[PDB]
């Protein structure tokens, strides 16, 4: 775990890891993936996320 | 002691002499409460938020102005305890 | 019994940081407030202003600050231009055994604004002391620092060799910071500077085997006029 | 006043009869106890200037002799909204200077 | 009497213009 | 007549109705509006319902005048979309039925 | 004395053993020939060089307006009975005899009918049509009102009762002019909304678009996606079971159109689901940029269903408009201010960088350069905002904001709300402003000044005024400017052109107050407004 | 006596734009506020409603806020004899300024009527 302002006037060790837990969801969400989350263009008119695209793009044919 | 009760008597006082005041026991739902209802009595006195508010609805003034005075009674739920 | 009840039911730090959308904001001292959802979630607002750090302090604000010596107040700039330092000094030395251009030119002509703090900049005791920090940024410098090194300080600096520029070209620049570009290094040397091994040398462009630079370039390879102006 | 906080105002429905100020106290603002740029005239409770007290210094208790004014300050600020400023307290300051008199003098 | 002057020759300009604009007009 | 923020019954049977958004009106009284076939409801008539009544156009005024209003504005563009060189306003008000588009330029009619 | 040249250019003058004071303006490069009529209780001039300009000192103020009307030969005043004031004109190969409309309202107009309350339009580009939505909170859409009609019209004739007394049809055919008897409409959370394509000039309405009942149209945006050709797009966007006072939704829609036809028709194309009421949108650097609830999207434009390219999910509150310079982007939310936000193309991010430290319910927003601002709100103030000069493009807390932030350089309550500010020029040449229309019905403009020596009169001006001729109705005018946040940087016009209407003796104290006469300062007066705006 | 020069020149400067640096001094003035001597309490409650007018509500708001709920109440007794003294001058600019505040499960504390969005 970081230490960071978010741990002040946290003693136990289960209170931090559990804290940690929330905070590595919220971080999660503010964060945007971009290869996860994109939408690309399939050729005949589908949408499938941009590291799908990419994959099977090289993936023999896309 | 004399502190807590000479300011608590100024307190409550100046409340009664102004309504919204505060005193260092207020509760979140009297803050709450006077900021709404001084809100409302603005809406109604600028001229203007009421048409704002005529439009974004599709109610006419006279009909906007009662609905906040019928709110202005107990605008934001029943009181907490 | 009342107090206790709420004493019982008070949370902890943990929990206090768990429900609450932002939990750094929340302080020791929050979980004996009234209601710690309320006090988070206001504390937890953009642009406020916390309360002053000593009011828990057993001792006094300015008190505690005593003992050390202070210099007196030193006179804007401008103002030591019209020199009223040396005409007092002149006045009461003679005891002790201006003419009036200069000075309306002086508040109106040439006065200028001081650097002064945005809201939010409380006052606390050591703030003017208190060592800046976070300049994570290689390219700002001192001149006490160009001096105490011997490299030059002003206009030439960025001409003036800081002494880890060649370790920089040596193991790459401080590995903990790939971020920083050195000029000279890996942006082109800066105007006028020269690569070379002379007193005031760039050490030579870091190069692979083909010509192209290992760390940055070292050779350098809209309409922003404001609205309604005075003329 | 801003000086002894001690004393009291009036705080009631301000009127119609302007306020006059003793010789002694007068060329200064009732509340922010200046002395400069009347800008705007005092006005009182109907009680406060009921009965002899028709013309009194507001603050001394005296005859009246001039007008009594408002600051910038206080009128910028709106601290001329409060009604009659008449003090309904002497204070202790008059009593004790003129026992003091009885004794001596 | 110099800022007379001036706002004249303010107005000047502006006339000037606006009739020459006519004047592509 | 279009809901009003005031209405004032002049004497001379005007009757100038301020509608409150849009434009506003100057009516005139030609009929007193009795003894015609309109049922007159009443506090007397019992029933247990509400008494009915059907709208008509006008009778018993007549629209004098007209006063143009813009209130409200809700939006504004300043542009030349027909050839000459000053722009108009092309500012597009009003409210429900009555909303209309307005092209204003500098002149008088 | 009024003097008329032949190089379109005209002279005011007051008239002594000497010409006095002077004054003059253009009125068009052809000779300008004066003449006389009596209009609306005063004697006043025409003068025609290239248009007709009525010239009437309007209650102590000259007034010099144009007409709505064609060139002009000769003409003389002209009473009748047939028309009881007017003017007889010869004109091109024309005899008229005339008549003018009310002698106030600076402004004409000419006003074509809608259905609904119009909330946004823009312009096409190419063929200079106008696309409007239209909608109404607590209303019918055409077909269900329809439908509903004629059903209740159903549950008529189930009465039983003598069947034969039938004004089942009746009624159907029976429709009031809802203009004029009054919207038959009702609903809490029932909107309806329409698109419309119309031309500018006359007033036919290009094409039409009624979109479903409880859908609501709250955005609208014409662009060209650059991977695809020249063809201009339209993207409406669509709330969808909007409730207003709670507030949930269903979520939202992006309507798509095709706008073909040299610009004539909208047809469809697809619309794609969206997680919120997209409530505005604009395009930029070829792919829309549409803010949704919270969320700051970059779309672009598949031949399915819009597409995802970029986002952000810091914005505050609820994202109210969005705007965008070349490079960067001025959100504006509903809320908290305006935020600015970088896009970073290469590396494909949208960064926030730096934003205002008030809170200010803006509503609507418009830039003046690269580094300010300046938005409305919503409680009646205008605010002009700009970056401070040293910051840092680009970038990737503080005091909860963004890490630098935005200094405001003017504050000025102007008295009631103001929906849309522009930046523009008016009169030909003249300097560009800063036009404003409010939501009661004025529209007026600010004007930055170019020089110190007028600035300073100008504030000496109404600093004077100010206390020595009160408002009305006891509000002290300082305070009245500094209603929410206090004025700054701000001369007000209305307090300074009443001057003119002071009385003679106190326009005499304040006149000496600056050491110039009534006619100096007067006229000082009617520059700014002669030279920036009518 | 500092304090005493504040509250004037706010006073005076009331509407020119000189607004940055009354800012500035009320950062250094406000750390005061705790304190005991009624002289200098007092003058600093001047100086604070000075700059109340010369900085307008939203600025002596945002300062106000954290400890109107704080746990202590030394602290709050001083943050509500502020925020009255604000209330009662310009109750009516603090309309636009009050922070949204989140509605819990059995009330509902949010002004929806204030982003009717047009
Ligand atoms: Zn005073
Ligand atoms: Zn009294
Ligand atoms: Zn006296």
């Amino acid at each position: 775990i970081p230490n960071t302002a978010h741990f002040a006037n946290v003693t136990q060790i289960e209170d931090a890891v559990s804290l940690w837990a929330k905070l590595k969801l919220q971080k999660a969400s503010e964060r945007w993936q971009p290869d996860t989350e994109e939408e690309y263009e399939d050729s005949s008119g589908n949408v499938v996320n941009k590291k799908t695209y990419e994959d099977l793009k090289r993936q023999g044919l896309l | 002691m004399t502190d807590r009760y000479t300011i608590h008597s100024q307190l409550e006082h100046l409340q009664s002499k102004y309504i919204g005041t505060g005193h260092a026991d207020t509760t979140k739902w009297e803050w709450l409460v006077n900021q709404h209802r001084d809100s409302y009595c603005s809406y109604m006195g600028h001229f203007d938020l009421l048409n704002y508010f005529a439009i974004a609805e599709n109610e006419s003034k006279a009909r906007v102005r009662f609905n906040l005075m019928e709110k202005m009674l107990q605008p934001c739920g029943p009181p907490a305890d | 019994s009342k107090k206790k009840l709420r004493r019982m039911n008070r949370f902890t730090v943990a929990e206090l940081k768990q429900l609450v959308a932002r939990p750094d904001v929340v302080e020791m001292h929050d979980v004996t407030a009234q209601d710690p959802k309320l006090l988070v979630h206001l504390k937890a607002t953009r642009n406020s202003v916390p309360v002053p750090r000593h009011w828990c302090f057993k001792r006094k604000y300015l008190q505690g600050k005593r003992g050390i010596e202070k210099p007196p107040f030193e006179l804007p700039d401008f103002i030591k231009r019209t020199g009223i330092q040396e005409m007092r000094e002149a006045l009461q030395e003679k005891e002790e055994q201006i003419d009036y251009q200069k000075l309306h030119d002086a508040f109106f002509k040439w006065q200028t604004k001081p650097k002064l703090t945005i809201h939010g900049d409380l006052y606390y005791e050591g703030k003017e002391f208190e060592t800046r920090l976070k300049e994570k940024k290689p390219g700002d410098l001192s001149d006490e620092l160009r001096i105490s090194l011997g490299m030059p300080v002003g206009p030439n600096a960025h001409k003036v060799p800081p002494p880890w520029l060649i370790a920089m070209q040596r193991y790459g620049p401080p590995p903990s910071y790939p971020n920083l570009k050195i000029p000279g290094l890996n942006s082109p040397i800066p105007e006028s500077c020269s690569f070379g091994y002379h007193a005031g040398g760039w050490g030579k462009p870091p190069v692979d085997e083909t010509g192209k630079p290992l760390y940055g370039d070292v050779f350098g390879t809209i309409d922003r006029t404001p609205w309604g102006e005075l003329e | 006043a801003k000086h002894h906080p001690d004393l009291i105002f009036c705080r009631k429905q301000a009127g119609v009869a302007i306020g006059r100020l003793c010789e002694k106290c007068d060329g200064k603002c009732v509340i922010c106890d200046s002395y400069v740029r009347p800008c705007t005239l005092v006005r009182i409770c109907d009680e406060c200037n009921y009965g002899s007290y028709q013309g009194r210094c507001v603050i001394c208790g005296g005859p009246g002799v001039s007008d009594a004014y408002y600051c910038k300050e206080c009128t910028i600020q709106e601290k001329d909204r409060d009604g009659c400023p008449k003090i309904v307290n002497l204070g202790s300051s008059k009593t004790d200077l003129f026992y003091e008199r009885k004794k001596y003098g | 009497k110099k800022q007379d002057l001036d706002d004249e020759e303010k107005t000047a300009k502006f006339i000037e213009e606006q009739v020459r604009r006519g004047l592509e007009g | 007549v279009p809901v009003a923020a005031a209405m004032c019954v002049l004497k001379t049977g005007f009757l100038f109705v301020a509608s409150e958004f849009g434009n506003h009106y100057l009516y005139q009284i030609a009929h007193l509006g009795d003894d015609d076939e309109e049922p007159e409801f009443s506090s007397a008539m019992p029933l247990e319902d509400t008494f009915f009544f059907q709208p008509r156009p006008l009778k018993n005024l007549v629209l004098v005048d007209e006063l143009d209003s813009l209130s409200p504005i809700l939006f504004c563009q300043i542009a030349d979309l027909a050839n000459e060189d000053t722009p108009q306003l092309y500012v597009a008000c009003g409210r429900g039925p009555r909303s209309s588009l307005r092209v204003l330029r500098h002149g008088l009619e | 004395l009024n003097i008329g040249l032949q190089n379109g250019v005209l002279l005011r003058t007051v008239l002594d053993p000497v010409t006095g004071d002077l004054s003059d303006t253009r009125t068009g490069s052809r000779p300008v020939k004066l003449f006389r009529v009596r209009m609306q209780g005063q004697e006043a001039v025409l003068a025609m060089s290239s248009r007709s300009w009525l010239s009437y000192s309007y209650q102590s103020r000259f007034h010099l307006t144009p007409l709505s009307y064609e060139t002009l030969e000769f003409a003389s005043g002209f009473a009748s009975e047939q028309c009881p004031e007017g003017i007889v004109a010869i004109s091109t190969n024309t005899l008229r005899i005339l008549a003018l409309e009310k002698l106030g309202a600076v402004f004409n107009q000419v006003a074509f009918p809608l259905q609904y309350t119009p909330r946004k339009f823009v312009i096409h580009p190419e063929s200079n049509n106008l696309i409007i939505i239209e909608t109404d909170h607590n209303a019918y859409t055409e077909a269900t009102k329809a439908q509903r009609k004629q059903q209740m019209a159903e549950e008529m004739v189930e009465a039983a009762g003598e069947l034969a007394a039938e004004m089942a049809a009746a009624f159907l055919n029976e429709n009031l002019p809802e203009s004029i008897f009054g919207a038959p409409k009702a609903g809490n959370g029932q909107w309806a909304s329409v698109i419309r394509v119309m031309n500018p000039i006359q007033g036919n309405t290009l094409d039409l678009v009624q979109l479903e009942q409880n859908e609501a149209a709250f955005s609208v945006a014409v662009c060209r996606f650059s991977n695809t050709g020249e063809d201009w797009y339209v993207l409406v966007g669509v709330a969808k079971d909007l409730i207003l006072n709670p507030r949930s939704v269903a979520g939202g829609f992006v309507y798509t159109y095709k706008l073909v036809n040299n610009g004539e028709k909208l047809e469809f194309l697809h619309k794609t689901p969206v997680e919120e009421v997209p409530a505005a949108i604009a395009p930029f650097q070829g792919r829309v940029l549409i803010g949704v609830g919270k969320l700051l999207r970059v779309y672009d434009l598949g031949k399915k269903k819009l597409l995802r390219k970029c986002e952000n999910k810091h914005i505050a509150n609820y994202i109210s408009g969005i705007q965008t310079i070349g490079h960067r982007v001025i959100v504006s939310d509903v809320q908290e201010s305006f935020i600015w936000v970088r896009y970073k193309r290469n590396e494909n991010q949208l960064i926030i960088f730096a934003d205002d430290t008030y809170p200010r319910w803006v509503t609507t927003a418009s830039l003046l350069d690269y580094d300010t601002v300046a938005g409305a709100d919503k409680f009646g103030n205008i605010c002009v905002v700009r970056l401070p000069p040293n910051t840092n493009d680009e970038v990737d807390g503080l005091l909860n904001g963004a890490s630098q932030k935005a200094e405001v350089i003017m504050n000025y309550h102007v008295g009631e709300t103001v929906l849309s500010l522009q930046k523009t020029t008016l009169i030909p040449g003249g300097s560009e402003s800063l036009v404003y229309t409010t939501l009661s019905g004025g529209i007026g403009i600010l004007v930055p000044f170019t020089s110190h020596e007028d600035h300073d009169f100008f504030q000496h001006v109404e600093m004077h005024l100010r206390s020595e001729h009160p408002p009305l109705c006891g509000r002290d005018h300082l305070s009245f400017r500094s209603y929410y946040f206090p004025v700054k940087n701000v001369i007000d016009g209305d307090l300074c052109e009443q001057f003119n209407s002071m009385e003679p003796n106190k326009q005499k104290n304040v006149s000496e107050e600056l050491d110039r006469t009534p006619p100096e300062v007067s006229k000082k007066l009617e520059d700014i407004r002669t030279r920036y705006a009518f | 006596t500092a304090s005493a020069v504040v509250q004037h020149m706010s006073l005076g400067v009331y509407g020119f734009g000189c607004e940055d640096s009354l800012n500035h001094l009320l950062n250094y003035v406000w750390p005061n506020v705790f304190e005991t001597s009624p002289h200098v309490i007092q003058a600093v409650m001047g100086a604070l409603e000075g700059l109340r007018v010369a900085i307008g509500p939203c600025r002596m708001l945002q300062y106000c806020l954290q400890g109107l709920f704080h746990p202590a109440r030394k602290v709050r007794d001083v943050y509500w004899k502020i925020y009255n003294s604000i209330y009662i001058g310009s109750q009516d600019a603090l309309i636009a300024h009050y922070p949204r505040i989140y509605n819990d499960d059995k009330n509902t504390y949010i002004r929806y009527e204030l982003d009717y969005i047009l």
